[PDB]
């Protein structure tokens, strides 16, 4: 294994009700060790790390560093949140929903956002007994999967259900299994 | 572009309250900027305002960086013959936050002149005595003088001069070149 | 922290091996764009139809920072190395799988570190160029890395497909798995 | 700050030059302005480091830029035309790279296009001495300096008093006055005023210099009239106390 | 445009 020695840069925004309030925190890493961070809650530099602290006591003393970063939620955050709210929070995709057993697994793939919650149903009460569920499997390409399995015992059933909703789904999708 | 400033020129008294309009337009949340370039130098950066409600401070100069009214009005309480310069609104546009200048506004500051004692001097060379060269002081900031009509007569527009050891200041204008003294300046106020 | 959405409006990366770097924007975990910093170019992955427009001379230069003060901090750490991370692999469709419709496969290689990996595919133990893809290094809490590669193949009864990763803190080259269970 | 060079530079009107500019050390962002006679400084280029982010206002028919190794920079003109006649402004920025947004200007390189360099002349200066009557009068004594015949307007006036540089009392004219004002080469005539004290002109050790700074021609010009080749030169009047 | 945070060089 050849030596290496990384550094990263993460100017990260976090938004809560559109830009209500909205935090930023830059993060300076060595490798994995983050050294300074600028939090906008806090105002100013902090070192988190004895590499971070020369860092951290240079940036600080700089008034024109400080007001750009005070400034930076929104001059960054907020304002690629609005070239966002016109693209991505825009981009809604229906999830495709298949019934197959292996126990019977409903396959939900191909969908975004990520909030989704997926119901089993037994003859039309909620099956909610031995119902393992999968994380939410993130493709990579801005959509999302998610399995669902239930323990059946099958013996005189007559119409399992995988009903499920999404934010795409103006009525929600229903798909049984008899 | 996206910076309009106040055009025109602006000419004040010695304790005056400039006031020197500035609106943005660009959408986002940009810097605001005041540049002063004194006469014969360099642009010089007089105050900023980096986000909202932020107030730009210098020379006894104040600006308010104002959202609701897209403003940075430029101010100063007491302005000062010194003052006088040209003074750039700017604000930085664009993905890579270009500095681009506004128009512009020329700022003149006269003296109070307390006591006027206008006179019209014949000062000879101090070479020869036979080319001299005629001068006008101590008057009015409120007197104005005019190139002359003859195309041969040259007239220069007023300056002023402080002498700061005795808290002094005083209007001045030449001219040189038949014509004499008496006449040169005429075709003005000439008090 | 909690929040409706996190952005990383700058995952910005430099490290000493290549020398290599990459530059992305990220929204709610996918990447937005990437900018070829050899090439000087902008690479948008936005699944929309957009005007958007990024000089990639802010990534250049904004690496260029960081190889500063990189070169300052392995110096002021009496040269400490980056240690080696065993990666996390996971192979998997992106569509339930119809013998002739044509489908993608997803090998996930989790918590990579350093930044620095080979990832291919096999179809019958043989190598496949054709049809394959990846993301960039996606950004992880802990400061690690997570890729995703693809590869676009049509469903048989005969073909059999390996994830084939190679990373330093494995020292074995990873195969995993998958067959095309109808 | 950031160095520029030359401060000022002559150029016949089908010609080339070559502006040179030194930004402040570590600055990414890098601008060429341009600023005609009394007007604002109208962008040409922006550098990020090495590379150019902004020329959208760069007429690429003569005016062209460089940066390569990404700290000094050179705007080329050529051919050059009349209306090229300017200030050339250099300034720098951290561009949010240790620093704001704002912008550093250098002295900039005055640029005069002429129609020929036979109609550049440097000035002659005479001192004036004050008049009996204000010295009584008003208790004052007001000397006047005039830089006659000279073009481009390229001079620098300063008052010397003792050999020591003096700014109080003094005033020079912002603009000076063209000879024959119809000419598009006309020379050029410019005027001060130095004033002092009664008693501090009536003292003969009291030595009173007025320098205006002339820049003109380079050395590889080619010059061939039998009128001395105008090269850049201090032109001085003196004049000293009396009673 | 989106624009992107800037990291702060250290001093050598
Ligand atoms: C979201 O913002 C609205 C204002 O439109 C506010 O009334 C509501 O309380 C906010 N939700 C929170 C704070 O969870
Ligand atoms: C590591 O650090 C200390 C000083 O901080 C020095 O004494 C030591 O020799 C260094 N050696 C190595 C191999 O890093
Ligand atoms: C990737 O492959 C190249 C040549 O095929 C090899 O030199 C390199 O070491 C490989 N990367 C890793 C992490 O093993």
């Amino acid at each position: 294994s050849p030596e290496d020695f990384v550094y990263q840069f993460k100017g990260m925004c976090y938004f809560t009700n559109g830009t209500e309030r909205v935090r930023l925190v830059s993060r300076s890493i060595y490798n994995r060790e983050e050294i300074v961070r600028f939090d906008s809650d806090v105002g100013e530099f902090r070192a988190v790390t004895l590499l971070g602290l020369p860092a951290a006591e240079y940036w600080n003393s700089q008034k024109d560093i400080l007001e750009r970063k005070r400034a930076a939620v929104d001059r960054v955050c907020r304002h690629n949140y609005q070239l966002e709210l016109r693209t991505t929070l825009q981009r809604r995709v229906e999830p495709t929903v298949t019934i197959s057993p292996s126990l019977l697994v409903c396959s939900v793939t191909d969908f975004y956002p990520a909030q989704i919650k997926v119901r089993w149903f037994r003859n039309g009460q909620e099956e909610t007994a031995g119902v393992v569920s999968t994380p939410l499997i993130r493709n990579g390409d801005w959509t999302f999967q998610i399995l669902v399995m239930l323990e059946m015992t099958p013996q005189r059933g007559d119409v399992y259900t995988c009903h499920v909703e999404h934010p795409s789904l103006q009525s929600p999708i229903t798909v049984e299994w008899r | 572009n996206s910076v309009t400033q106040m055009e025109g020129p602006v000419t004040l008294s010695e304790e005056a309250f400039l006031t020197i309009n500035c609106t943005y337009t660009a959408t986002g949340y940009p810097s605001l900027f005041w540049y002063v370039q004194y006469p014969g130098e360099g642009l010089q950066l007089l105050l900023k305002a980096t986000k909202a409600d932020d107030k730009g401070s210098n020379k006894g100069f104040e600006a308010t960086y104002r959202k609701e009214t897209t403003s940075f009005h430029l101010e100063k309480g007491s302005v000062q013959v010194s003052d006088s310069a040209v003074y750039f609104c700017a604000s930085p546009q664009g993905g890579s936050e270009k500095l681009v200048f506004g128009k512009g506004t020329k700022l003149t500051v006269n003296p109070y002149i307390q006591n006027p004692d206008p006179a019209v001097y014949q000062l000879r060379d101090s070479k020869s005595s036979d080319k001299s060269v005629c001068l006008f002081t101590d008057f009015d900031s409120q007197t104005n003088v005019s190139q002359s009509k003859d195309s041969d007569v040259y007239i220069t527009d007023k300056c002023v001069l402080d002498m700061r050891s005795m808290d002094f200041k005083s209007n001045s204008a030449v001219a040189w070149s038949d014509f004499a003294c008496a006449n040169a300046f005429n075709n003005s106020i000439i008090p | 922290i909690v929040a409706d959405h996190v952005a990383s409006y700058g995952v910005n990366l430099y490290q000493s091996y290549g020398p290599s770097g990459q530059f992305t924007h990220e929204f709610d975990g996918d990447e937005e764009f990437y900018v070829d910093l050899e090439r000087k170019e902008t690479v948008w992955k936005l699944p929309l139809f957009h005007r958007l427009r990024f000089d990639p001379q802010f990534a250049l230069t904004n690496i260029a920072v960081l190889k500063h003060n990189l070169n300052i901090l392995i110096k002021r750490s009496n040269s400490t190395a980056a240690t080696n991370e065993v990666p996390e692999v996971t192979v998997f469709s992106k569509s339930p799988v119809t013998l002739g419709q044509p489908n993608t496969l997803i090998c996930l290689v989790d918590n990579i570190f350093p930044p620095v990996v080979n990832i291919t595919w096999l179809s019958n133990g043989h190598s496949v160029t054709e049809g394959v893809s990846e993301t960039s290094f996606l950004s992880k809490s802990d400061h690690s890395f997570f890729k995703i590669s693809y590869l676009t193949f049509l469903p048989s009864a005969d073909e059999i497909y390996d994830c084939k990763v190679e990373h330093w803190g494995l020292d074995e080259p990873l195969l995993k798995h998958w067959e095309p269970e109808i | 700050g950031v160095a520029q060079s030359p401060r000022y530079k002559i150029i016949e009107k089908r010609q080339s030059v070559a502006f040179w500019c030194n930004p402040i050390s570590g600055h990414a962002t890098l601008y060429w302005y341009q600023q005609i006679l009394g007007q604002g400084p109208k962008l040409l280029i922006q550098f990020q480091n090495n590379g150019v982010v902004d020329d959208s206002q760069l007429p690429k028919d003569r005016f062209s830029a460089e940066r390569l190794k990404g700290v000094d920079s050179t705007l080329k003109i050529q051919p050059a035309k009349l209306e090229d006649s300017a200030v050339y402004l250099c300034a720098s920025s951290s561009g949010g790279w240790g620093g704001g947004t704002e912008a550093f200007f250098g002295q900039g390189t005055r640029l005069t296009v002429v129609e020929d360099l036979k109609n550049v002349f440097p000035p002659e200066v005479a001192v004036f001495e004050p008049s009996e009557a204000e010295i009584s009068h008003t208790q004052k004594a007001t000397l006047v300096c005039l830089a006659t015949g000279f073009y481009p307007d390229h001079v620098e006036l300063s008052w010397w008093v003792n050999g020591k540089e003096v700014h109080s009392g003094v005033c020079t004219d912002p603009q000076p006055l063209k000879e024959q004002p119809a000419l598009n080469d006309s020379r050029y005539a410019l005027s001060s005023r130095l004033r002092v004290s009664a008693t501090f002109w009536q003292n003969p050790r009291n030595h009173f210099r007025c320098q205006v700074q002339f820049y003109g021609l380079s050395e590889n010009d080619e010059w061939t009239q039998d009128r001395a080749k105008p090269v850049t030169q201090i032109v001085s009047a003196e004049a000293w106390g009396r009673a | 445009a989106p624009f992107s945070e800037q990291e702060q060089p250290v001093l050598g």
